[PDB]
């Protein structure tokens, strides 16, 4: 209804509408993202009918200030509504400070508005699970985890999204500490499509550094998932 | 409420040793024209205080009807004797809402005083809001309080509004000795009041004496006779 | 207190989703098929005209293909009640940003800003959610000749054919086996006949039925609407090919 | 809490609260319009009453505008609070724009109004269907507005109980070229067939258009001449 | 039973508000508080409750203003906030006007504000019940139900075992002229005693009591003069 | 759900039941009053009893206060039949009307637009389902602008129709057919030189009406009268005086 | 939930919601804090899901002032609403009134926010347990907020999954006076008991407020180390 | 009452109202309030039957005995804060009509006011009715008293004297046994101690100085509200009988 509260503490003490929402999420498409000396790469599943759908709607991997990256997991829905508050957010904050925002205060207010929805009255919880890549006060790139019920937390590679366990635990044995900008393509191609089909249109992949966050194009892509089902074989 | 039209005039508010005994002439002038000369300016809030006026009578009116229906509420509200609202309560109300009208620009020209006796040793807990003898108060359970259209508020033993200050408040302050008893209380207020009739313009006789005393508020209409000083000679 | 008396519209389900959004996108599967074509001249929107009876107007109207602004139109598929109330709400959206930065509103801006509305309403508000969905075809000289498809739940993606409505994937699998990348006008439009036809199942149709529009930018953006007349040719056309 | 929609989609998509609305216009009186080359009928049965009523203090074909009449069929109730929002709307329209509303747009705004409280929360679908029949520079118009707010132009119609053989019957005797008189005739032919026991004389009711002259409601010593045939 | 019980608004068939009648034993859960009204003195005594022997005792008693103290029995957090309004409208009423609130008239303000959650349906009964002692111009003493009502009492109990405590003050009718408030402060404390229960925790130096009176304004009884009074408990 | 408790949602078969329930509260109170309309007249009937309700009946009520009619303006008055607290609720809105269309217009509101005002508010209880219809249905007599009488009734179920001999209660089922039978005499009779005869062609009906429609005696203690005739249009109360005067008519 | 609303008593005179809402604290991950006279000690246990996590964004013991910290059970993302909130009245407090807020009186408004959903803006209650210490003023102090709102003044509390555990084997090993060095090891002791196999560095995050300072400070890397090496109980 | 009865705002189908008869029975076993008219001033009566076992409750400190305007008495018999908050309300509009006419509210457009205020709370889901029967009276010289009783729903009625409680049945059937509108005042309170020592179920016996209090508005009044003094009660506790 209008004003009541339908999130509510179940009689075993959870939040059921918070842990319906974490199911919303696992019914997307996963999303990795990785973390490097100076840059961050983001790669995402793309699910396109054949011939048809132009790959137009760019859900995932979306630009909110000259240096943040966004790629979500989850209802589509609320992910345009959920981001276009931070982008607001980041210019009014820019407005307020002449400064541009932080990653880590981007996640904060990102985690901080879907908790609220959480907390309010006749409002329903957004179902998408969300991570930011951008770079903190100081020049220092960074990776914030969020989750539907609020809680975040950064993350050196994290993997969100449709079977994201699979995929970071495959993530957490193999992850170098400083990785080239081939090898972040790599690891990310090689992660997300460990749970995707192989071919190279479902997969977009964009990498993010201190200056014009750029889009990996698909000449590079369709050789990375070369040298990729050759490793399987 | 912009402008005092309708003006009263002074009234004088003395305490004596039977309690307070309050006079006020009985004319609203519209201006340079006594367009009324039997209006009552003091008027009865509670069966032991009473309340003064000056300046404008629509605000005068309009005040008495907020302390009038805050008396009842109270009566509705009483239990015992010592429930009933003090003088000084009204007069702690009257300069609250003086004070509220002053922030905003809208201050109801007014100098009211609140006065009456502080004090339930006398009982009077069968209240007839419609319809034996004196006792001797110790004059520090009679209050007589002012309030300024600033919202100036003090207490006193005699107070004198209105323009009154000026005359009346002279012969108080070298003539009010504690404890006076009833007729010579009324004879120097009778001697400020005939002042005010030959040096205000905006007075009159036609006096209305309002006493306080442990048997509740009084009336009575002298006419009170100025005559003095031989300016007849030509 | 009608707590007893609420039905929870905007709660999710146990597995995740939401059950109003569940049966609008069941209402909007029983509903007349509409089809998106993009060819080099233009886009074409056609749908079928669910027959009532002989006695409607049938002449100067028909409740599929609104105009929403002159560079911008939609098919709509689903409640004809309350797409008049998204309708008339785009239409708004379209002129006031024409009101604000002095040009005519990108299609895919009005799109997000018409979903975010039809979102807004599975969010929050615990009212029923739009059971509507409707291609919105449009040029703009940015990104050109557009078509998006919308959701009650409020997610559009762009196309290049979409077929909604009642036996939609029947008329997709035809549009997917057929839609070349260019095409003309002419073949476009007999292209939406054809899986017209096919979609509910018969040989030829009508003209007392589906009906057709199109944008073809003339740098004037022409936006033309077929009456009933234009239409036997179209028909004529697609027997002698067909 | 107290504005949640009691009109929710029933498993199988279908709104059933309107469903039920619709039940109850296809119980009641049956009106009728008809609209032909210089001018449009609306026409309903006003069930022949005790003498006790005073019948024209209720009127089922009430006038919008100068050119724009009205009928409906379902709660008179509902009618009274639709047809006197439907006039403010005809006026606030004309207090911006000097001419008459035109049927098009009064109609597009009375179906916005039926279908908010389709959606909104704590009230129920309005329980009539509406003919809103008037003379425009564009011609004449006839439509016909739902209880589910969809609306839809017609050139003969009808909305009241066993509306289904009704409309039949007009289907094989209706005409684009149909004559205003002969238009009437047919009116209440097909009022008469449907009325069980046809005494249809101080119980039917007749609004015209008349080729762009002012709506006028036929008073009965103008339409006992139309029941000779 | 099972269905007139969801709402607050709802009346058994036998026109009982059970939402309000099951708050009204939400006081029946908290510790035992004893008011005793002398001729010129109220005594306020309250049993404090410890948790863990780690814990602090929980607070019982509350000072209102110079001669307003409460004691209150339910729900903390709903006590906190009629501590606050009555807090807020003592000293409102002394800003306002220069007078101390009348008790009876500020009793009768808090007492509606039971009233105002009971009405309507989006809020609860309060599930506290308070004990409102003062002395404004005579002692007196003051009970709110969670329902809207109040009575002016001669002694009280609250809840934990309030049966027992009543009985030894349901017998005792020298409090009226109990002057020598060493003789009134034991008389409650006895009380405070009886309630408790036995094989467990005596009445310690963790156990609330207050009093105000004629020229006492509203004082705690510390420690170490609260100490040699539980020792004349024991005798 | 199965909730056909609300006030507005459809069942299954197009009703309201709670607007049939709504007028079945006021046939419980059964307590029936009739209005005629002759030649410049108009009379009202109530029944000057307790409706049939939870409290204890007649002991000790002063019977002078229990009264079913009540006056809108100086010159409209209304007989409303219901709960006794809709009822009371129902004229203040009407009362409410009938000012605020004279302040608003300056002239006295019609008996016909004053009761077409207050079914557009009955129509706003049945369409909205946070609250509740006054189970009460009202008469309300009057004279227009030509000197004319006007009688309107309506119903818990927003409906003004207006009538020219009505009858409100519960007895409404065949007391149309009295009512149609006993008001044709005074169409029989085609003398219509009646000057200013509605006490002793219409006041009369409507009583012989109410002795008709139920079966008691009508004691003039037990009845009461309004007359909103020409030559008064105030809409005044009959005194008992002369109600047992047309009592004393049985011949 | 299945027919009743938020605010609705049980037919023993408890809540609903609150008392659904207790058992929502005992899943977070176990902290513990003591009081001695010099200056509380807060430790609490750090749950690291995977090696990938930066170990240092995700954080158990904030401070809600300079002279305040919090420990946190239950709900992460549901406490920070509230230590946020905090941080704001802790800070408009010392705008208003020139000096530092009291632990107690830090304690009241969280504790009051805690049920804003009672409606006397929330909808339904905090999930969270707090363990906030200070040094303000009378020495320093312990205090610990329920979901339910009531909140006791504690000497030497402890709050997660383990609090259970750590309770028992504090009540035991705490004695009144203690130098700050005891408390500790003590609070080591209570968490190596409960904790996971290994007392490292990247297990606890001890933070103090010192007496003294009047400040609280999050112990490093280094700080930490040299507390594990005591093993005043070497038993296994 | 298949579930017809939850909620005030529904009628069950054979018309009458539940949840307002259920607050009847609410009332009707509470503590009975007596209120009826003599030939000097009206005479109420309260008769706190409840009260008796407590044995703490200070003695003549519970009254359900309220005035407005000094000369209006208002007594009820139901929940003790639900009535109360009418008498607030009573007062408001009290001083409302006087800050507006100069005029104490006559009694007769007093309880049409109560009555409404206390019916709107019977039209809506959430408010929750009132729970109280009102009494009011008041007494003037020109014109002799009059008694009101507004029960829940409305239904202000006007009574020669009314009892409303929980034995109003055998204190009606004891009190029309004298015309009270002949009988003095004073000795009317003797009479209705008769009542309350028998017609009380054994609640009230021999020691009711504190349990029963109530009040007049007669000519020693001089017409204005007054509880009797304790030194008039005694003497009509002459009720030594049997």
């Amino acid at each position: 209804s209008y004003d009541r509260a339908i999130t509510v503490f179940s009689p075993d003490g959870h939040l059921l509408q918070v842990e319906h929402a974490l199911e919303a999420v696992k019914k997307g498409g996963c999303a990795v993202a990785i973390k490097s000396s100076n840059f961050a790469v983001l790669a995402v599943e793309k699910k396109n009918i054949p011939k048809l759908q132009n790959p137009k709607t760019t859900e995932k991997l979306i630009k909110l200030d000259e240096h943040n990256c966004l790629a979500f997991a989850g209802l589509n829905a609320d992910a345009r509504v959920l981001v276009n508050k931070t982008r607001l957010e980041c210019q009014r904050y820019y407005l307020n400070m002449d400064e541009p925002a932080p990653v880590d205060y981007i996640a904060k207010y990102v985690a901080k508005v879907q908790q609220k929805f959480t907390h309010r009255g006749g409002v329903r919880p957004f179902g998408i699970a969300t991570l930011i890549a951008g770079f903190k006060n100081n020049k220092e790139i960074c990776i914030y985890q969020t989750e539907p019920s609020g809680i975040y937390a950064a993350w050196k590679a994290q993997a969100i999204g449709k079977n994201a366990k699979i995929v970071q635990e495959f993530l957490e044995k193999n992850y170098q500490e400083n990785m080239e900008q081939k090898d972040c393509i790599f690891l990310a191609l090689k992660a997300i499509f460990e749970v995707v089909e192989l071919s190279s249109k479902n997969v977009e992949v964009a990498l993010l550094t201190e200056k014009d966050l750029t889009f990996i194009e698909e000449q590079e892509i369709n050789s990375m998932v070369e040298l990729i089902d050759q490793e399987r074989t | 409420t912009l402008g005092p039209v309708v003006t009263g005039t002074s009234v004088i508010a003395i305490k004596y040793k039977h309690g307070i005994m309050i006079a006020a002439d009985r004319k609203a002038s519209y201006g340079s024209y006594a367009k009324f000369q039997n209006v009552e300016r003091i008027f009865k809030i509670n069966n032991k205080t009473v309340m003064g006026f000056s300046g404008e009578l629509a605000d005068a009116q309009y005040l008495h009807e907020l302390l009038t229906r805050k008396n009842i509420n109270n009566l509705s509200e009483k239990k015992r004797k010592e429930d009933m609202y003090t003088p000084q309560h009204y007069h702690s109300y009257v300069s609250r809402v003086f004070y509220v009208r002053k922030n905003r620009i809208d201050p109801l020209f007014n100098n009211i005083i609140i006065a009456g006796i502080n004090s339930q040793k006398y009982d009077n807990n069968d209240d007839n809001v419609l319809l034996e003898e004196y006792k001797e108060i110790h004059k520090d359970d009679l209050y007589i309080g002012f309030v300024d259209m600033h919202g100036t508020n003090f207490c006193d033993d005699y107070i004198t509004t209105g323009y009154a200050r000026y005359f009346a408040l002279t012969l108080l302050r070298d003539h009010y000795k504690d404890n006076m008893t009833e007729e010579e209380a009324r004879i120097l207020i009778n001697e400020c009041l005939r002042i005010l009739y030959f040096r205000d313009a905006t007075s009159s006789n036609f006096i209305q004496i309002v006493k306080v005393t442990s048997k509740g508020v009084e009336y009575e209409e002298p006419y009170i006779l100025p005559c003095v000083l031989n300016s007849a000679d030509y | 207190m009608a707590r007893r008396y609420d039905s929870r519209t905007t709660t999710f389900s146990p597995e995740g989703r939401l059950y109003q959004v569940e049966y609008a996108l069941e209402a909007i599967n029983n509903a007349s098929i509409t089809i998106g074509l993009i060819t080099k001249d233009g886009v074409i929107l056609g749908a079928d005209k669910v027959f009532i009876s002989k006695l409607i107007d049938k002449a100067n109207n028909y409740e599929k293909i609104y105009k929403i602004d002159k560079h911008i139109f939609c098919g709509v598929a689903g409640l004809n009640a309350d797409a008049n109330i998204l309708i008339n709400q785009s239409r708004l959206y379209a002129q006031r940003y024409l009101y604000n930065y002095n040009e005519v509103q990108p299609v895919s801006q009005l799109v997000v800003q018409i979903c975010d509305i039809k979102q807004s309403y599975t969010q929050y508000g615990g009212l029923r959610p739009y059971g509507v969905s409707f291609l919105i075809g449009g040029y703009d000289t940015k990104d050109g000749y557009q078509l998006y498809h919308t959701d009650p739940s409020g997610n559009y993606s762009g196309w290049f054919a979409t077929a909604i409505g009642t036996n939609n994937l029947t008329a997709s699998s035809v549009l997917k086996q057929e839609w070349k990348n260019d095409m003309t006008l002419e073949e476009g439009l007999l292209l939406a006949l054809k899986t017209l036809a096919k979609s509910t199942d018969t040989e030829i149709p009508k003209s007392e039925k589906i009906e057709l529009a199109y944008l073809t930018n003339k740098d004037g953006e022409v936006y033309q609407k077929y009456l009933t007349e234009k239409e036997i040719e179209e028909l004529i056309k697609l027997y002698t090919q067909k | 809490e107290y504005s949640f929609s009691l009109t929710t989609f029933s498993p199988t998509g279908k709104l059933v609260q309107i469903e039920y609305a619709l039940n109850r216009v296809s119980s009641s009186s049956p009106a009728l319009g008809i609209r032909a080359k210089n001018g449009v009928i609306i026409a309903t049965e006003k069930k022949s009453p005790n003498e006790l009523i005073e019948e024209n203090s209720i009127f089922k074909i009430q006038q919008i505008s100068e050119h724009i009449g009205i009928v409906y069929a379902g709660m008179p109730g509902d009618f009274r609070v639709l047809l006197k929002r439907a006039r403010k709307e005809a006026i606030r329209y004309s207090l911006q724009y000097g001419s008459e509303i035109l049927v098009k747009e009064l109609v597009k705004i009375i179906a916005s109004i039926v279908q908010e409280f389709t959606q909104t929360g704590g009230v129920r679908p309005f329980g009539l269907s509406l003919l809103i029949c008037g003379v425009d520079v564009y011609g004449y118009h006839l439509y016909q507005i739902d209880p589910s707010g969809c609306y839809f132009n017609w050139m003969a119609t009808c909305v009241g109980k066993d509306y289904q053989n009704n409309m039949s019957f007009l289907e094989k005797r209706y005409n684009k070229d149909i004559e205003i008189e002969d238009a009437i005739h047919t009116a209440i032919l097909t009022l008469k067939e449907s009325y069980e026991g046809v005494l249809n004389e101080k119980n039917i009711e007749i609004g015209v258009a008349y080729d762009n002259k002012p709506f006028k409601i036929l008073t009965q010593n103008e339409i006992k001449d139309y029941l000779i045939e | 039973r099972n269905l007139y019980d969801t709402d607050n608004i709802i009346y058994s068939p036998e026109g009982r508000l059970y939402q309000v009648e099951y708050a009204s034993e939400a006081i029946k859960q908290g510790t035992c508080a004893v008011a005793i009204k002398s001729k010129d003195y109220v005594v306020v005594s309250g049993l404090k409750k410890c948790i863990s022997k780690l814990s602090f005792p929980q607070e019982k008693i509350f000072k209102i203003d110079d001669y307003i103290g409460i004691s209150m029995s339910g729900i903390t957090s709903d006590a906190k906030v009629l501590t606050k309004f009555m807090q807020n409208e003592c000293l409102s009423h002394k800003f306002l006007y220069n007078e101390n609130i009348n008790i009876e008239s500020l009793v009768r303000s808090v007492a509606d504000k039971y009233q105002k959650n009971t009405q309507k349906s989006s809020k609860r009964a309060f599930g506290v019940g308070l004990m409102i002692a003062a002395y404004h111009n005579e002692p007196c003493i003051f009970e709110t139900r969670p329902n809207g009502s109040y009575f002016e009492y001669d002694a009280l109990s609250f809840g934990a075992r309030s049966h027992a405590s009543k009985t030894y003050l349901e017998k005792n009718l020298h409090l009226f002229e109990e002057c020598s408030l060493e003789e009134l402060i034991l008389h409650c404390l006895k009380a405070l005693k009886c309630s408790l229960s036995s094989e467990s925790e005596l009445t310690i130096s963790n156990t609330a009591l207050a009093v105000v009176g004629k020229n006492h304004p509203w004082q705690e009884i510390s420690s170490l003069q609260l100490e040699e009074y539980l020792s004349k408990v024991k005798m | 759900s199965m909730y056909d408790r609300h006030l507005t949602i459809f069942s299954p078969d197009g009703n309201l039941y709670q607007i049939e329930y709504a007028i079945k509260a006021v046939k419980n109170t059964n307590i029936t009053s009739v209005g005629v309309k002759g030649e410049n007249c108009a009379v009202i009937i109530s029944q000057k009893k307790m409706a049939t309700q939870y409290i204890s009946q007649d002991k000790l009520l002063d019977y002078n206060n229990i009264t079913n009619i009540y006056n809108i303006t100086d010159e409209i008055g209304c007989s409303m039949v219901g709960m006794p607290g809709d009822c009371l609720s129902m004229v203040y809105k009407a009362r409410s009307e009938a000012s605020e269309f004279l302040y608003s217009n300056g002239y006295n509101v019609n008996a016909e637009t004053l009761c077409r005002n207050i079914c557009d508010k009955i129509q706003v209880y049945t369409q909205h389902a946070y609250m509740r219809l006054h189970a009460c249905s009202g008469m309300i007599i009057g004279i227009d602008e030509n000197n004319k009488p006007e009688l309107f009734k309506f119903d818990p179920s927003g409906f003004c129709a207006g009538y020219r001999a009505c009858v409100i209660g519960n007895k409404e089922q065949e007391s149309i057919s009295v009512l149609e039978r006993l008001l044709e005499k005074r169409k029989k009779k085609i003398q219509q030189e009646t000057i200013d005869e509605d006490i002793r062609n219409t006041t009369i009906l409507a009583i012989e009406a109410l002795q008709t429609i139920l079966a008691f005696d009508l004691k003039a203690s037990e009845i009461e009268v309004a007359i909103v005739s020409t030559k008064n249009r105030n809409f005044t109360q009959i005194s008992e005086k002369e109600i047992d005067n047309y009592l004393t008519y049985i011949a | 939930e299945y027919d009743r609303g938020v605010n609705t008593f049980s037919p023993e005179g408890r809540l609903f919601q609150v008392e659904y809402a207790l058992g929502a604290i005992k899943l977070g991950s176990t902290a513990v804090g003591i009081c001695v006279n010099d200056g509380v000690i807060l430790a609490s246990e750090r749950r690291i899901s995977s090696t990938l996590i930066e170990k240092d964004s995700v954080e158990k013991l904030l401070s809600i002032d300079d002279h305040i910290g919090c420990a946190m059970s239950g709900l992460m993302a549901d406490a920070r609403t509230l230590i946020d909130y905090a941080r704001v009245e802790c800070n408009h407090y010392k705008f208003i009134y020139n000096e530092n807020i009291n632990i107690k009186s830090c304690v009241e408004l969280i504790s009051e926010l805690a049920l804003d959903f009672s409606n006397l803006i929330m909808s339904r209650p905090f999930g969270v347990a707090l363990l906030i210490g200070g040094v303000d003023k009378n020495g320093p102090c312990l205090w610990y907020t329920e979901p339910s709102g009531t909140n006791t003044r504690f000497s030497a509390a402890s709050i997660g999954s383990a609090q259970e555990g750590a309770e028992l084997l504090l009540q035991e090993n705490y004695k009144k006076d203690m130098t700050f060095e005891q408390a500790e090891i003590l609070a080591l002791t209570v968490l190596r008991q409960v904790m996971e196999d290994k007392l490292s560095t990247s297990n606890v995050e001890i933070c103090a407020i010192k007496k003294s300072d009047q400040t609280f400070y999050k112990y490093n890397t280094d700080d930490i180390s040299r507390i594990i090496d005591v093993l005043p109980s070497p038993v296994y | 009452s298949a579930g017809y009865d939850l909620s005030v705002s529904t009628f069950s189908p054979d018309g009458r109202l539940y949840q307002v008869e259920y607050i009847y029975k609410s009332i009707n076993n509470n503590n009975t309030a007596l209120c009826l008219e003599c030939k000097d001033g009206i005479i109420c009566c309260c008769i706190n039957s409840n009260m008796d076992k407590n044995k703490m409750i200070k003695k003549n400190s519970y009254n359900r005995i309220y005035h407005v305007n000094n000369n209006i008495i208002i007594t009820y018999s139901g929940f003790d804060g639900d009535a109360r908050n009418i008498i607030d309300r009573a007062r408001s509009e009290a001083n409302t009509y006087y800050y507006n006419f100069h005029t104490n509210i006559p009694l007769h457009i007093l309880v049409n006011r109560i009555s409404l205020y206390i019916h709107a709370y019977t039209l809506y889901w959430h408010m929750r009715p009132f729970a109280a029967s009102i009494i009011i009276s008041s007494f003037n010289e020109k014109d002799k008293g009059d008694i009101y009783c507004i029960e829940p729903n409305g239904a202000c009625y006007k009574y020669s004297g009314i009892v409303i409680g929980k034995n109003k049945e055998m204190f009606k059937t004891e009190i029309e046994k004298k015309d009270y509108k002949d009988i003095n005042v004073r000795d009317a309170i003797e009479d209705i101690y008769k009542f309350i020592l028998t017609s009380d179920d054994h609640m009230n016996k021999n020691n009711l100085q504190n349990l029963v209090n109530f009040s007049w508005i007669c000519k020693e009044s001089s017409y204005e509200f007054q509880n009797i003094h304790e030194e008039i009660l005694t003497p009509a506790l002459n009720k030594a009988v049997e």
